[PDB]
């Protein structure tokens, strides 16, 4: 039913495109923007975020609290943009670190909590500081 | 307050 | 909410695939391969095609009843694949006229009418006949 | 029953 309404968006888009027509999705420019920052982050900060990736090591035991630990660190005096590209950055590097180790299940429980800790502690913020359109316009 | 070199990345 | 969820899935996507890792989407194989049967059928049925998308003129004013009918009558004896590739691309056609006719407002209201008929008419012969993984086979 | 040219289209 929402895989039939994605699949139904998905050629309507597909079709409209090939006419020479862009139907652009709510969220596209966010997500463009959003690879764009953690990129460019990555390339910026590579000593300091390995001082972030190095204080977690997920593990099929590994519960949701143990990331909401270090997340929490991030976030402890407050929300910024720029702790929000090194939250999506190292929730990236977790996956990739899971997919190296032969842990492929883990990267839809990474993400599943990675969508939690946004729902409970970052929308909120967001929501109050001009929404990811800001966003999309603060990093051009 | 500023604890990472990210805090002024926009 | 969901929005944050697709947020999410695209940056770890983006990320995994950049160090060289595929995290498939359910729906990836099954989105690629309608595309692909959707200009097939565009390129084979022509004529065929257009005596399809004469049938039906979407205004403003238009109804869902004045597309079921249609579409109905594409599967009045029932459903095949084929059927189900011309329902999309009749979609597709549909959502193109509408631009032609600066009437872009229509394209999201096509696009549930098509999610309507898929969940009611298309979806319990689907379930039934192997599934959207079958179709993608099917069209090789 | 045939009724469409797609209507043999795997
Ligand atoms: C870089 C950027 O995000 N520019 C947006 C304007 N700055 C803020 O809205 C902002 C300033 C400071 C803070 C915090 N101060 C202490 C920890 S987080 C958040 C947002
Ligand atoms: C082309 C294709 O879809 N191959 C799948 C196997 N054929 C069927 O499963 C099938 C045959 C016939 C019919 C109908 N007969 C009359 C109207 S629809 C549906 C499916």
């Amino acid at each position: 039913s929402q895989s039939n309404r994605e699949l139904v968006v998905d050629f309507l888009s597909y079709k409209l495109s090939q006419k020479g027509y862009s139907w652009s999705q709510p969220m596209a420019a966010v997500k463009q923007a959003l690879r764009e920052a953690g990129d460019e982050f990555e390339l910026r900060y590579r000593r300091a975020f390995s001082d972030l990736t190095s204080q977690l090591h997920i593990t099929p035991g590994t519960a949701y609290q143990s990331f909401e630990q270090v997340v929490n660190e991030l976030f402890r005096d407050g929300v910024n943009w720029g702790r929000i590209v090194a939250f999506f950055s190292f929730g990236g590097a977790l996956c990739v670190e899971s997919v190296d180790k032969e842990m492929q299940v883990l990267v839809s429980r990474i993400a599943s909590w990675m969508a939690t800790y946004l729902n409970d502690h970052l929308e909120p913020w967001i929501q109050e500081n001009g929404g990811w359109d800001t966003f999309v316009d603060l990093y051009g | 307050p500023i604890r990472y070199e990210w805090d002024e990345f926009c």
